[PDB]
């Protein structure tokens, strides 16, 4: 199940979780495609409709969509891996 | 001050911070905000 994600930096994701687990394994899934530096599991927050998901709770109970988008957070921390001009390999130009 | 001493509510922060003036909860309140709207709330106040 591909639900979207979107973070506190208005940036936006996909994670094809489970439905069948826990929300404790959408945390799981997060923390596998970002990395633990930008998402850790015990540092990242779920939250969906104004409301937190129960780690230990099922994904089915607060009824996620795919077409919608989850909440997630990360505490204290906020530095992530900016981009840099890639153009510098070559610096040059057919014209 | 011998002034009318009053003030005017009509103005406030529009564009909120990249986080860094906000509290654990005030950014977890923003969290709600957005899943909430997501959810076809209607940017109200009301949570559930």
């Amino acid at each position: 199940m591909q639900v979207t994600l979107k973070t506190l930096q208005q940036q936006t994701f996909k994670i094809d979780i489970d439905p069948e687990e826990t929300v404790k394994a959408l945390k799981e899934k997060i923390e596998s495609e970002k990395g633990k530096d930008a998402f850790p599991v015990a540092g990242q927050k779920l939250i969906y409709a104004g409301k937190i998901l129960n780690d230990d709770t099922a994904l089915k109970e607060y009824k996620i969509d795919e077409k919608n988008f989850v909440v997630v957070m990360v505490t204290k921390p906020k530095a992530v891996s900016t981009p840099a001009p890639a153009t510098l390999e070559h610096h040059h130009h057919h014209h | 001050g011998s002034h009318m001493t009053i003030s005017q509510q009509e103005f406030g922060r529009t564009g909120l911070p990249d986080l860094s003036s906000m509290t654990e909860e005030e950014q977890i309140a923003y969290a709600m905000q957005m899943s909430l709207q997501g959810a076809e709330f209607g940017q109200a106040e009301s949570a559930d």
